[PDB]
């Protein structure tokens, strides 16, 4: 079968421009029409814009014609889109996707002709994050346990992870080490524009003041690395 | 051109249910490209119906697709638990080259509740150390994944700063969500104690912190 290998994540300033690669690794790619949908988050998909490589000819919506462009590289079977004057609504996880059927022969070609019977193989998507916020790294503060050891059943312990940007982080407990019970939450996008999460382990109330817990924080995109330690 | 479609539907395992695409017909003379695709979490979506009565190889014959004047019909028999996902129909038309609809997430019902366990962290001395000041309200193992958090000072309600996360379904089919409440040092050892209260389905749960 086939399958269709897109470029890596991407961050973006606003007014910048972004460019996605569509590698199809198999057969299809010279007659076949390669679709563009973007999804915002919890939202519905979108189309932008369609290419038939074999044609020469492309499609777009009205809604992004003039700052989107979609281009083909027949050689190495590769698909492109770039879209210019990028702003926060463009926040979006973008597909590539091949139609299901071969394009029919068009003996008087239209410089828009698009067809579509249906997108059956999809690339893995591509994240494109549209902030204009700057790279900051985190503050990390424990989150001490409520319970003490001899109040029994479970504590719960944790770590703050504060006022980051981009994502991701990476937050372990004593270097790996440690790996039930521990809920690291999905982060909030504060008015802002940067991040904040937090990760718990629920111990038990025993190991109070006996295991001694480290949380660790990994925030590549600042180079930053923290090891903070949460007491009673 | 538009393609409406419901926002949510749900059905019984065993129950058969019918998704309603009703845009593009038009054109008389002009052909139907209809389509319909299935998308899980975090994953790309998956052709189902195309052309409009026509199914790909490998998808279940459980999925039909009909059309009607200006409304498409996509109808899965038998409901299974694996169905539950999130369904957009397509057309391609002259004036618009496709349209993908709003979307329908179906729910496939009977799984039983569950009520969240809630764990609320006062802020760190590391933190009022460094003049600021943020309580973490964690929200864990409650199904389904519909809740609202309300923050309280001493019985009184408070806005200011609160950051709430959506819900999102874990490795176990639960669903987990997280609340901030940002405070200046003052304003946490002035008052008497805070309160996270998580109500989900009616049930409120609570947990409070005092300094
Ligand atoms: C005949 O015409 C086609 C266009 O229909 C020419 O194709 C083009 O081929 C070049 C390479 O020969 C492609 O350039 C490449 O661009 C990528 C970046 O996308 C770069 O990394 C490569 O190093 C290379 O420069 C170009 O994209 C491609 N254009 C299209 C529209 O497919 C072809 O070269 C022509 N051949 C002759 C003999 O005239």
């Amino acid at each position: 079968e086939v399958q269709l290998v897109q470029s890596g994540a991407e961050v973006k300033k606003p007014g910048s421009s972004v460019k996605v690669s569509c590698k199809a690794s198999g057969g299809p790619f010279s007659s076949y029409g390669f679709s563009w949908v973007r999804q915002a988050p919890g939202q519905g998909l979108e189309w932008m814009g369609g290419i038939i490589p074999v044609y020469g000819t492309t499609n777009y919506a009205q809604k992004f014609q003039g700052r989107v462009t979609i281009t083909a590289d027949e050689s190495t079977s590769t698909a492109y889109m770039e879209l210019s004057s990028l702003k926060s609504e463009d926040t979006a996880v973008y597909y590539c996707a091949r139609d299901l059927q071969r394009t029919p022969m068009v003996d008087r070609i239209i410089g828009s002709y698009y067809y579509y019977n249906g997108l059956d193989v999809w690339g893995q998507g591509t994240t494109v994050t549209v902030s204009s916020a700057s790279t900051k790294g985190p503050s990390v503060f424990p989150l001490a346990p409520s319970s003490k050891s001899t109040s029994g059943g479970t504590a719960a312990l944790g770590c703050l992870v504060k006022d980051y940007f981009p994502e991701p982080v990476t937050v372990s407990w004593n270097s790996g080490a440690l790996t039930s019970g521990v809920h690291t939450f999905p982060a909030v996008l504060q008015s802002s524009g940067l991040y904040s999460l937090s990760s718990v382990v629920t111990v038990p109330s025993s190991s109070l003041g006996t295991q001694t817990y480290i949380c660790n924080v990994n925030h590549k995109p600042s180079n930053t690395k923290v090891d903070k330690k949460v007491e009673p | 051109s538009v393609l409406t479609q419901p926002a949510s539907v749900s059905g019984s395992p065993g129950q058969s249910i019918t998704i309603s695409c009703t845009g593009a017909s038009s054109d008389v003379g002009d052909y139907n490209y209809v389509s319909w695709y299935q998308q899980h979490p975090g994953k790309a979506p998956k052709l189902m119906i195309y052309d409009v009565s026509n199914r790909p190889s490998g998808v279940s014959n459980r999925f039909s697709g009909s059309k009607s004047g200006d409304t498409a019909s996509l109808t899965i028999s038998g409901l299974q638990a694996e169905d539950e996902a999130d369904y957009y129909c397509s057309s391609y038309t002259r004036s618009s080259s496709v349209v993908f609809g709003g979307g329908t997430k179906l729910t496939v019902l009977g799984q039983p509740k569950a009520a969240p366990s809630v764990t609320l962290f006062p802020p760190s001395s590391e933190e009022l150390q460094a003049n600021k000041a943020t309580l973490v309200c964690l929200i864990s193992d409650f199904y389904p994944g519909a809740v609202t958090v309300a923050w309280k000072a001493d019985s009184s309600p408070v806005k200011a700063g609160v950051e709430t996360t959506t819900p999102s379904k874990q490795s176990n089919n639960k669903y987990a969500a997280s609340s901030y409440l940002s405070l200046t040092p003052e304003q946490w050892k002035s008052h008497r104690s805070y309160s996270c209260q998580v109500t989900h389905e009616g049930s409120t749960v609570e947990k409070t912190v005092a300094p």
